[PDB]
């Protein structure tokens, strides 16, 4: 086993090194607000490295996208919203809108970096 | 060229907790890069450069018992760790790595610290912990249009770390474009001279400071030769210091001339209280220049 | 669209007591609001936008000083509440909610004080402490139909609070239909185009402006341009204000453009003694009309 791999807004808790088989455990940690996804643990056994965890991407709401969707957040922080994979939001809609037909709700969950904006359309 | 006389000064012994033992350190590090850079060692004195080195690894030694387990800096090891110094000493370890030996790990260590605990999703960083020597980071102690500052001065760092860091901490190219995204989105709002200075020298550091960026930095230049704010005046001599690097990047070389000699004609030194980051900032760039003749 | 640069002078910090605070809050909220709308930040400068959001919270956060336990509002704790005032705080915070966090028990508590405590069984909302600040009252300072102005005026921001209150105040949606009773009882009776003006909007949001009350109304302007009054302007700005509002609740899009040439032409951008009411209600209804362009 040679470096082990690479993951998107992640990386090994410890100091890398080039030469490891066998036997040998690396950790991964994700980035800020990240979610791990797998094994956090991977292992050196064959000469190969058993498949690494992933990074599940947390979703960043801005008032700039909410605009076009006649939105705002609930519990009024900003204008910027940072939520995590798995968490979900709260909007209303603007002072004269209401839900519109093809919207069912207005919480939705971030999922991976995608978060359905509910629309609103105005009475 | 400052001339090497005038400098004698900025070669200190370093002492203290985790914030002053960096901030002797500083001005060592930088005299020394001046002094190599303009090539002032004979009118200097050859013989005092041996002595540097000795007092620059022993601000290195001492800023390791400030190194928590995380590979981040406080001032005290329990302190909880701070964004900024971390990235400061990332900005001087990576400048120092040339003058001695420094251990990679720390280094970069301290690059993985901020990368994947302290920048957040859309790439800008935050300070949870804010220095107790608010007269150590320069023009950031002005709290206003604080994300694009501490964002930008922490990517400078970064870009700064890149060549020697790259290897170690795989992520590091993504979190320096995903701060340059940030920086770039927001660039056009900026109003303080200072951050239009700091910000656009990390940006044109990638490259991303052209059109109508390029211009809103140009055109905050009063009289074409300096970068400044009302307040403190260090803060002006830092900020015309970033300009002057971020010229230097868009090898403008025919708007640096006034810039030069209007740093010059500050006839400044260096070294006191409250001079860190112009310290740092204005040996730098002048430095920059010195090898940047053509 | 009443030129943005020409609103630099509505962005003010608030100061104060329990009235002069709610003074100083409206061109502020209202100068937001309408750029907000008009989609003006960009002729305005997007940077200012910012700054102009702490100081609404500036001036919500110090009003909170004067909320009684009551959940009333008066100019100082120990002065009994008064029914305008709260119900103009009503009026601000309702439309402040998407601008910055508005406390639900605050804004709620005091729409169930209203109802509650000064709301009589045939309808009519009746003052029992009135402000001191009686310059900051608009067209409700004339003493004629009293009655009616005020409560349309109350109703006006009942209305207002409604979506965000009626789950905590039970009361609210029989309060909206009483006030509304007493409304059309006696809105043939009127004299005053500043009363005709703004019970018709009230009554025009409830879709009660219909048939020979909405003939008076309609026939209430003079020259089918404006609602007005012998007295200050002022009063006449605000009033076709409301007027203005009336007519597009009725989607009445034959009827405004003579009525928004007119206000266009005063050319009122809010600010002067005695400001309040109109600035707000000239900047609301105006962005209204923007926002409703078929």
């Amino acid at each position: 086993c040679g470096p082990p791999p690479p993951i998107d807004n992640g990386g090994i808790t410890s100091f890398p090194l080039s030469v490891y088989a066998p036997a040998s455990s690396v950790e991964y940690q994700c980035a800020n607000l990240y979610q791990l996804e797998g094994n956090k643990r991977i292992t050196c056994r064959n000469g190969q490295w058993s498949e690494p965890p992933k990074c599940l991407h947390p979703c960043v709401i801005s008032r700039e996208i909410m605009e076009n969707y006649n939105i705002a957040l609930r519990w009024t922080a900003k204008q910027k919203l940072y939520s995590r994979t798995g968490e979900s939001v709260e909007f209303v809609c603007k002072r004269g809108y209401r839900l519109s037909s093809r919207s069912h709700t207005l919480r939705t969950t971030c999922w991976d970096g995608k978060l359905e904006y509910p629309t609103c359309a105005k009475r | 060229m400052l001339d090497a006389e005038r400098l004698k000064h900025l070669i200190v012994t370093p002492s203290g907790a985790g914030e002053q033992n960096m901030i002797g350190m500083t001005p060592t590090v930088i005299a020394v890069h001046y002094l190599d850079e303009t090539e002032q060692w004979e009118k200097f004195g050859l013989e005092k450069r041996q002595g540097a080195l000795e007092l620059i690894k022993k601000g290195y030694t001492q800023q390791l018992a400030f190194r928590q387990p995380s590979s981040a800096f406080a001032a005290f090891v329990k302190r909880a760790p701070s964004t900024w110094l971390t990235a400061y000493v990332v900005k001087v370890f990576s400048l120092a790595v040339n003058l001695i030996a420094i251990d990679s790990q720390v280094l970069c260590g301290a690059v993985k610290w901020l990368i994947l605990e302290k920048q957040k999703p859309d790439g800008v960083f935050q300070e949870d912990a804010p220095v107790i020597h608010q007269e150590m980071i320069g023009g950031l102690r002005n709290n206003n249009e604080k994300d694009m500052a501490l964002t930008a001065f922490v990517l400078i760092s970064l870009q700064e770390a890149k060549d020697i860091c790259e290897e170690q901490v795989n992520s590091l190219p993504g979190s320096i474009t995903k701060a340059g995204d940030f920086l770039e989105a927001n660039y056009m709002n900026l109003q303080r001279s200072y951050t239009v200075a700091i910000a656009g020298y990390a940006l044109a550091q990638m490259g991303r400071l052209k059109g109508p960026l390029l211009n809103k930095f140009l055109t905050t230049a009063k009289d074409k030769n300096r970068w400044e704010d009302p307040g403190k005046q260090l803060y002006n001599v830092e900020a015309t210091s970033y300009a002057l690097l971020a010229l230097l990047q868009l090898k403008d070389f025919d708007f640096v001339p006034p810039v030069v000699r209007w740093l010059n004609e500050q006839r400044y030194y260096g070294g006191g209280y409250g001079s860190t980051q112009a310290t740092f900032m204005v040996f730098q760039a002048l430095a920059q220049y010195q090898k940047d003749a053509p």
